[PDB]
C-alpha cells in the first residue's frame, strides 16, 4: 500500500 | 499547554487508529 | 629482588584468613615444591589442594621458571574433597 | 500574566524551528523554577535545542523534578537527542554532587571514559563503595589506580566476590538453605527415559540455583548422573555448576571431582560447570580460564564444547583481550565442526557484548564467508550471526559497514544473519523505525523465511526498553499469532518470554497457555517455554498450578512433557530469589550480559526441535549470564548487614504532578534482607537512615540521618 | 473492559513533550499494526 509515517521519520 | 493542539490531535487519531485496528481485525 | 618473588597467593573463603596473603619464593624450585609450601605455611594438606598460577594451572612436573612465572603474579588454592590420585581410582571404580 | 508568558515561550519555541530569545529564555526558565511548573521549562530547551543553560538556572529544591524528567523522555526521543538529554541530565547531577545517578546515567550512555571520571571525581568513600556496587551490578569493571584510597575493597565490591556470601545470608536469613528435589517441584503425587532424567536434571539445577546445597548431586551424584543417557549426561554435571552459581571457590572445588572422569560428557560437562561457577564474579587470578584454556583445542568436539561456553559464560562482558585471543582461532579450526564454531560465536559475542570489538567482528565475519551454502543450511550456523550482533548490542548505526559485509553472503541465511545484527544492533532502543522495518519483513509470506523469526524475537528486543512499547509490542505479537505463517508464529512465544521475563503478567501467561496446547509442536514447546521464562524465578502459585495441569496433559509427549518440566524449573528459579530480567535500577539499566545469554536461549529456541530438544540443550546455561539476584540489601559503612524496616508496592511513575507524592502503592513493611518481585520498588520506612543511591535495590549502603533523633 | 482496546497509561496528566511523545509512541505502534494487519488480510 504505503509505508505508514511514524512520528520519527516525520521530520 | 503548548502542546495541547497536538495532544489533541494524537489522541484523535490514536482513537480513530484503534477503531480501525477493531475494525479490520473483527472482536465484536 | 635478589631472586625472590613475592607470588600474591588468594585462600579458599572458607578457611577465615586474610583474603589476600604474600609468599615469597625462588623461582626455579618445582610446582610441588611450591604445593608444598603452601600448603605448610598457610595450614593446608599438600595433596588436598590445587595451585592456579598465572591464569593457568600448576605444573607439578616441571619447574616454576619454565611455566613462565614472574613477579608479583597472582596464585589462587582451590581446596579438593578427594586427592588427585586417589579420585581417578574411586571414578575408575565408578564405572 | 502566567498564561501570555506560557503562549510567548510556546510562539518563541514555534519560531526557532522556523538576540533577544536568549534574554527571553533566560527569564521564562527561572520563572518556571520558581513557579514550580519545571516540565514547561524543561520543554522549552527541548524545543529550541538550548538544553546546556538550562543546567546553570537548578537550584537544590528541583533538581531531582527536573532530572526525572529529562531523563524519563530519553526512551521516547531519537538520536542524537538521547544523548544531548543524557549528558545534560548527568552534568546537572554532577553540578549537585549526586554521584551514584550521575553514575546511572553514565552508565546510560555506555561512556566508559565518563564513568571513570565520575567514580574518580568522588572523595567519599562510602559513595564509591555504593557506586562500585552499582557497577558490579551493571557487569561494568574499572580498572581503578593503587594510589587510589581504599582500592581493595572498591575492586573487591566492583568483582562481586562477596555475592555468593551475601546471597547465603540471604538464604539463611530467608530459612531458604533447604534444598529441593524437582519430585518437590513436580508434585506427582497429586496427579490423578533419557529425557525426564535429562529435564529433571534442569530442574534440579534450576531451583536451587546459586545455593551450594542439594540432595541430589552433592551427595554421591554419580548415580544420577549416569542416570542420563549421552548428551543429556552433558547437561546433568553442568547442572552441578548451577548450584554452586557464584561460587568461585566451593564451585570449583565440587566441580574437580567430576574433571577426572574418563567419560567425555560429564567431562566437559564439569567444564561448563566451571563456567558457570564463575559467571558474574571476577576473580583476579582466572580460575576459569586456567581449567577451560586447555580444552579449547582439544580432538574431542564435546570438550570443546563445554570449555568454549563455560569460558563465554565465565567471561561474559568482560571484553578480555586474552579470552578472546584464545577463543578466535577456534573458529577457523578444521577440526571445529559447526556447533563448535556457533558456540564459539556465542562465546566471544558473550565476551565482548556491545563493545563493537574489531577482532571479534573480523573473525565471525570470515568464518561465515568461508562457510558454504549447504554448510549455511545448518541451524547451528545462526549462532554465527548471533555472536556477531551480541558484538554490536545496543551500538545502534554502528553496524551499517558491518552490513555491508553481509552483502556478499548467500541468500536465505543472507537475510537471517542481516535481520540478527540489525536486531541486536538496536537491542533495548525503543526505535519504532526499526520495529517497522521488522514488521514489513514479517509481512511477506514465504527455508525461504527463516529471518522471520529472528524478525519477531527483535520487535520484543527492541521494544524491551520501556513499558508502552512492550504492550504495544504485544498487542503487534497477538496480531502476529492471528495472522503469522508456522515459522512466523513459532517466535512469537520467544518473543513474549524476551519482552516480559520474570514478569509473570496476567495476560501474557493467559497467551501463552492458550497457545501451550497447539496442534503445531513447534509453537507449543515455545509456548511452554515461554510460560516457564516469563514467570522464571517468581515462585509463581499460579502458574505453578498451570504448569502442573499441563504435565497432566502433555505426560504421554515426551517433547512436549520436557518442555513442561523445563518450566517448572524455571518458575521456581534460585527457590524464587532470583531473576533473569535484564533491566535493574528501577528497570532502567540494560545489562548487556544479561541481554546475551536471554539471546543465546530464545534464538538457539527458534530451532527448539533440533538444538534443545536435539543434542545442544546445555545452551539453556546461557541464562547464567542473565541470573541476577532480586536484591534488597541495607548494608553500614563497614559492607556488614544491616537490618532496617523497608515499604515495599509495586512502582508509580513520580514525573509530572508537583508536590511528593507517593512513589508506591499497596506496600508492605519487611526487615530489609527481601526479595523484590518485578516492578516493585522499595523504600525506607523510617527516616533514621539516608541511603547512599535513591534506587533501592541490589545492594544499598545506609548512613545514619543526624536529623533524626535530634 | 474493553479487551483488545486496553492501551497503556501514560504520563504525566499535565500536558508537556513527555506526554506528547509517550502518546506519539502509541500512535506509531496503532499504525504499524495498522500497516501489518492491512497487508496481511490482502
Amino acid at each position: 500500500v504505503s509505508t505508514a509515517v511514524l512520528s520519527i521519520t516525520a521530520k | 499547554s503548548t502542546y495541547s493542539r497536538q495532544i489533541k490531535q494524537v489522541e484523535d487519531d490514536i482513537q480513530q487508529l484503534l477503531k480501525k485496528i477493531n475494525e479490520l481485525t473483527g472482536i465484536k | 629482588t635478589t631472586g625472590i618473588a613475592t607470588i600474591e597467593v588468594f585462600l579458599p573463603p572458607r578457611l577465615k584468613k586474610d583474603r589476600k596473603n604474600l609468599l615469597e619464593t625462588r623461582l626455579h624450585i618445582t610446582g610441588r615444591e611450591l604445593r608444598s609450601k603452601i600448603a605448610e605455611t598457610f595450614g593446608l594438606q599438600e595433596n588436598y589442594i590445587k595451585i592456579v598460577i598465572n591464569k593457568k594451572q600448576l605444573q607439578l612436573g616441571k619447574t616454576l621458571e619454565e611455566q613462565g612465572v614472574a613477579h608479583n603474579v597472582k596464585a589462587m588454592v582451590l581446596e579438593l574433597k578427594q586427592s588427585e590420585e586417589d579420585a581417578r581410582k574411586n571414578f575408575q571404580l565408578e564405572e | 500574566g502566567h498564561e501570555y508568558v506560557r503562549h510567548l515561550a510556546g510562539e518563541v519555541a514555534k519560531e526557532w524551528q522556523e538576540e533577544p530569545l536568549l534574554t527571553l529564555v533566560k527569564e521564562i526558565v527561572p520563572y518556571n523554577m520558581a513557579h514550580n511548573a519545571e516540565h514547561e521549562a524543561c520543554d522549552l530547551l527541548m524545543e529550541i535545542e538550548q538544553v546546556d543553560m538550562l543546567e546553570k538556572d537548578i537550584d537544590e529544591n528541583a533538581y531531582a523534578k527536573v532530572c526525572l524528567y529529562l531523563t524519563s523522555c530519553v526512551n521516547y526521543v531519537p538520536e542524537p537527542e538521547n544523548s544531548a538529554l543524557l549528558r545534560c541530565a548527568l552534568g546537572v547531577f554532577r553540578k549537585f554532587s549526586r554521584f551514584p545517578e550521575a553514575l546511572r546515567l553514565a552508565l546510560m550512555l555506555n561512556d566508559m571514559e565518563l564513568v571513570e571520571d565520575i567514580f574518580t571525581s568522588c572523595k567519599d568513600v562510602v559513595v564509591q563503595k555504593q557506586m562500585a556496587f552499582m557497577l558490579g551490578r551493571h557487569g561494568v569493571f574499572l580498572e581503578l589506580s593503587e594510589d587510589v584510597e581504599e582500592y581493595e575493597d572498591l575492586t573487591e565490591i566492583m568483582s562481586n566476590v562477596q555475592l555468593n556470601s551475601n546471597f547465603l545470608a540471604l538464604a539463611r536469613e530467608l530459612d531458604i538453605m533447604e534444598p529441593k528435589v524437582p519430585d518437590d517441584i513436580y508434585k506427582t503425587h497429586l496427579e490423578n527415559s533419557a529425557r525426564m532424567n535429562l529435564a529433571s536434571s534442569f530442574v534440579n539445577g534450576f531451583v536451587n540455583a546459586a545455593f551450594g546445597q542439594d540432595k541430589l548431586l552433592t551427595d554421591d551424584g554419580n548415580k544420577w548422573l549416569y542416570k542420563n543417557k549421552d548428551h543429556g549426561m552433558l547437561s546433568a554435571a553442568a547442572s552441578l555448576g548451577m548450584i554452586l552459581l557464584w561460587d568461585v571457590d566451593g564451585g570449583l572445588t565440587q566441580i574437580d571431582k567430576y574433571l577426572y572422569s574418563s567419560e567425555d560428557y560429564i567431562k566437559s560437562g564439569a567444564l561448563l560447570a566451571c563456567g558457570i561457577v564463575n559467571s558474574g564474579v571476577r576473580n583476579e587470578c582466572d580460575p576459569a580460564l586456567a581449567l577451560l584454556s586447555d580444552y579449547v583445542l582439544h580432538n574431542s568436539n564435546t570438550m570443546r564444547l563445554g570449555s568454549i561456553f563455560g569460558l563465554g559464560l565465565a567471561y561474559a562482558g568482560s571484553n578480555r583481550e586474552d579470552v578472546l585471543t584464545l577463543l578466535l582461532p577456534v573458529m577457523g579450526d578444521s577440526k571445529s565442526s559447526m556447533e563448535v564454531a556457533g558456540v564459539t560465536a556465542l562465546a566471544c559475542g558473550m565476551i565482548a557484548v556491545g563493545s563493537c570489538n574489531g577482532d571479534v567482528t573480523s573473525t565471525i565475519l570470515q568464518t561465515i564467508m568461508e562457510k558454504s551454502e549447504t554448510e549455511l543450511k545448518d541451524t547451528y550456523a545462526r549462532w554465527l550471526p548471533l555472536g556477531l550482533g551480541l558484538n554490536h548490542l545496543g551500538k545502534g548505526e554502528a553496524i551499517e559497514a558491518i552490513l555491508a559485509a553481509l552483502e556478499v553472503v548467500s541468500e536465505p541465511f543472507r537475510s537471517f544473519a542481516n535481520t540478527l545484527v540489525d536486531v541486536c544492533a538496536y537491542a533495548g532502543s525503543g526505535n519504532v523505525l526499526k520495529v517497522q522495518q521488522l514488521l514489513h519483513i514479517c509481512s511477506e509470506h514465504f527455508d525461504m523465511g527463516a529471518h522471520q523469526g529472528v524478525a519477531v524475537l527483535g520487535i520484543a528486543l527492541i521494544a524491551m526498553g520501556e513499558e508502552i512499547g512492550a504492550e504495544m509490542a504485544l498487542r503487534t505479537f497477538g496480531h502476529l499469532l492471528r495472522y503469522g505463517e508456522p515459522t512466523l508464529r513459532r517466535a512469537v512465544p520467544l518473543a513474549l518470554a524476551l519482552i516480559s521475563v520474570s514478569n509473570p503478567r496476567l495476560n501474557i501467561l493467559d497467551t501463552l497457555s492458550k497457545f501451550s496446547h497447539d496442534a503445531d509442536p513447534e509453537v507449543s514447546y515455545n509456548s511452554i517455554f515461554a510460560m516457564g521464562m516469563v514467570g522464571s524465578g517468581t515462585n509463581n502459585a499460579r502458574l505453578a498450578a498451570m504448569l502442573r495441569q499441563l504435565a497432566q496433559y502433555h505426560a504421554k509427549d515426551p517433547n512436549n512433557l520436557f518442555m513442561v518440566r523445563l518450566a517448572q524449573g524455571l518458575t521456581h528459579l534460585g527457590k524464587g530469589t532470583l531473576t533473569l530480567c535484564p533491566y535493574h535500577s528501577d528497570r532502567q539499566l540494560m545489562s548487556q550480559v544479561a541481554v546475551a545469554g536471554l539471546l543465546t536461549v530464545l534464538v538457539s529456541f527458534l530451532d527448539v526441535r533440533n538444538i534443545i530438544l536435539g543434542k545442544s540443550h546445555y545452551v539453556l546455561y546461557g541464562l547464567v549470564a542473565a541470573m541476577q539476584p532480586r536484591m534488597l540489601v541495607t548494608f553500614d559503612e563497614e559492607l556488614r548487614p544491616l537490618p532496617v524496616s523497608v515499604r515495599v508496592g509495586q512502582a508509580v511513575d513520580v514525573v509530572g504532578q508537583a508536590g511528593k507524592p507517593k512513589t508506591i502503592t499497596g506496600f508492605q513493611t519487611h526487615t530489609t534482607p527481601v526479595l523484590l518481585a518485578h516492578g516493585e520498588r522499595a523504600e525506607l520506612a523510617t527516616e533514621e537512615f539516608l541511603p547512599v543511591t535513591p534506587i533501592l535495590e541490589g545492594f544499598v549502603i545506609l548512613r545514619k540521618n543526624p536529623n533524626y533523633d535530634l | 473492559p474493553d479487551a483488545a482496546s486496553k492501551l497503556p497509561l501514560v504520563t504525566p496528566h499535565t500536558q508537556c513533550r513527555l506526554k506528547l511523545l509517550k502518546l506519539e509512541r502509541i500512535k506509531d505502534y496503532l499504525l504499524m499494526e495498522e500497516e501489518f494487519i492491512r497487508n496481511q488480510e490482502q
